């Protein structure tokens, strides 16, 4: 979940930010760069208590630990 | 003994409760606080490090 | 509401359980499942092979809208639990104190003492006068038609588990020279009504717990026969 | 109105004129507890 | 059965009621004890932390940038910082 | 007679047992209520753990 959530934010942030002029010059050329599909990863970002075998589980916090790792491997990679 | 008993358990129930909503509160001030003041030594920081550069 | 609701949840749940309970039965082989070695074991073509991808996420919606209802029906028990008590005796009440008149009178009115016994066992057994006793200057108690009026109470509390199985079972001894022949045929109608419509009153009184049973999905994971 | 309420109504006509509950609930119960037993086997 | 007195009935299931209160009293309890050790647990950060907030304070105002030298030896001899890493896994 | 005593003292037991389902309903909805707000402090108090880690860092030397 953690993995995917990552993987989902920064290809939106690649998409937002990629030249518009461009993406209709390879659409032309027929080389579209695909557009990412959307997701509803949110309600699993909001839950701060998920009810297991008598736990009560912050998944929150949990996939923050991962994509905070996420993060800084991207940033190590990039420099 | 019945009645006696629920307006026992409401009455220990609701004023333990009320404290502990109490404790949260004062504790999420608590960090309202701290926050702010991490901030300005933030700053503060931040402010040095330019001078010096 | 209460009792729909319920329903619903029992459609879904058997729903999945069914489905479920059919592929295990019936697991797959290469044949119908391309993906499938003939390899596998049993277990494995039971449930692992034995369904597509729309086939699962089609599980897990019905899942979520039961498990989602459930949290609604819940949440919504108080209130459930008062008004099915209310409808119970409002029903139970009326149809002991009041609809029961017509074919106690008859019974009175012509010798017909085992059909008599029987209903004033039943008004005995149930009846919750608003005064305390049985109304003595009835007519239809005597034997002869009305002019007559009883107001009857409400009260937000169901009949015990042994007053329903005596009434119901009375009740059903009637309809069942038989002493339904013996009666009219509007009344046969009207004990019909209610000894149908009284069916669900005990899995209704008891709600949270037919709440559950109407949701339980907790076989999936069991497999000790395997 | 159907043919069966047609012909009750005519059966009419041709008919005029011219406890132990309480043991048998105990053996139902007890049966019942068999019953729980059994589940527990 | 079904042969019980009506009253005895009666007295027994408030007892009953009576017995459900006390293991509401006992489940309440842990309830509000499983809340209050995690609250608690956070007073010993926060006394911690504030504690750490203040004394940095002092620090940071001592701050003298006129002052300040710059050592190369901080990336040859001394290790980089690193913010805790620390995952929750295994979590039943 | 007895029964109409009885139909006062069920009515009397549905009151009770009511009362003590509200009770129990109250329990869990503060429980989760509680949960919520223990996750948002942790939350919050983790991060300003974090940000003092920080800026000690940008003032204090590194380990030899
Ligand atoms: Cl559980
Ligand atoms: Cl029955």
């Amino acid at each position: 979940l953690a993995d995917q959530i990552f993987a989902y934010y920064k290809v939106m942030a690649g998409s937002l930010l990629l030249d518009k002029r461009l993406r209709s010059e390879c659409k032309n050329q027929g080389a579209t760069i695909h557009l990412p599909p959307s997701n509803r990863y949110e309600t699993l970002l909001k839950q701060r208590h998920v009810q297991l075998l008598g736990r009560s589980i912050d998944l929150n916090r949990l996939i923050t630990q991962r994509v905070s790792a996420a993060m800084y491997k991207s940033l190590e990679l990039a420099i | 003994y019945t009645t006696q008993s629920l307006a026992s358990v409401a009455y220990l129930i609701n004023t333990l409760a009320n404290n502990v909503l109490q404790m949260l509160d004062i504790q999420a001030s608590q960090l309202r606080r701290m926050e702010s003041s991490i901030n300005h030594i933030s700053q503060t920081v931040d402010i040095h490090k330019e001078k010096v550069a | 509401l209460a009792l729909q609701g319920l329903q619903l949840l029992s459609q879904w749940s058997a729903h999945v359980m069914e489905v479920y309970s059919w592929k295990l039965v019936h697991p797959t082989d290469k044949y119908s499942n391309k993906d499938c070695p003939d390899s596998a074991e049993e277990y494995e073509r039971a449930t692992r092979y034995n369904y597509t991808s729309e086939e699962k996420f089609a599980l897990v919606e019905v899942i979520a809208m039961i498990k989602g209802l459930q949290v609604l029906m819940g949440r919504m028990e108080s209130v459930f639990n008062h008004a099915i008590r209310h409808t119970v005796y409002a029903a139970l009440q009326d149809f002991s104190q009041v609809t029961l008149r017509e074919p106690l009178r008859q019974a009175i009115k012509k010798k017909k003492n085992v059909i008599q016994s029987v209903l004033q066992a039943i008004r005995k057994t149930v009846c919750d006068w608003e005064t305390g006793h049985e109304p003595f200057n009835d007519p239809a108690l005597r034997g002869e038609k009305d002019p007559f009026d009883i107001k009857v109470p409400r009260r937000a509390v169901g009949p015990s588990s042994t007053q329903l199985y005596m009434v119901r079972t009375m009740l059903e001894s009637l309809i069942a020279k038989t002493l339904r022949s013996s009666l009219e045929g509007p009344t046969i109608l009207d004990i019909e009504k209610f000894h149908r419509e009284s069916f669900f009153y005990t899995h209704l009184i008891n709600f949270s717990e037919t709440l559950q049973q109407c949701c339980d999905l907790s076989q999936l994971w069991f497999r000790e026969f395997f | 109105v159907t043919l069966e309420d047609a012909l009750s109504n005519v059966d009419l006509l041709e008919e005029l004129p011219l406890a132990r509950y309480i043991e048998q609930a105990t053996v139902h119960s007890s049966m019942n507890e068999m019953l729980e037993e059994g589940q527990e086997y | 059965g079904i042969k019980n007195e009506l009253e005895c009935v009666t007295n027994i299931s408030l007892a009953n009621i009576i017995r459900q209160l006390s293991s509401l009293s006992k489940y309440a309890e842990d309830i509000f004890g499983e809340l209050f050790n995690e609250a608690h647990s956070f007073s010993f950060r926060v006394n911690s932390l504030q504690e750490r907030v203040d004394r940095l304070s002092v620090s940071v105002t001592q701050l003298d940038p006129k002052e300040e030298e710059l050592s190369l030896q901080d990336i040859t001899m001394r290790k980089a910082f690193r913010s805790s890493t620390i995952q929750d896994q295994q979590l039943f | 007679r007895e029964i109409h005593q009885d139909w006062a003292n069920r009515e009397y037991i549905e009151i009770i047992t009511s009362s003590i389902k509200k009770i129990a309903d109250f329990l869990n909805s503060f429980d989760m209520s509680c949960r919520s707000r223990l996750a948002t402090l942790n939350e919050k108090l983790t991060a300003l753990e974090r940000r003092i880690e920080y800026i000690e860092a940008r003032v204090t030397k590194g380990e030899t």
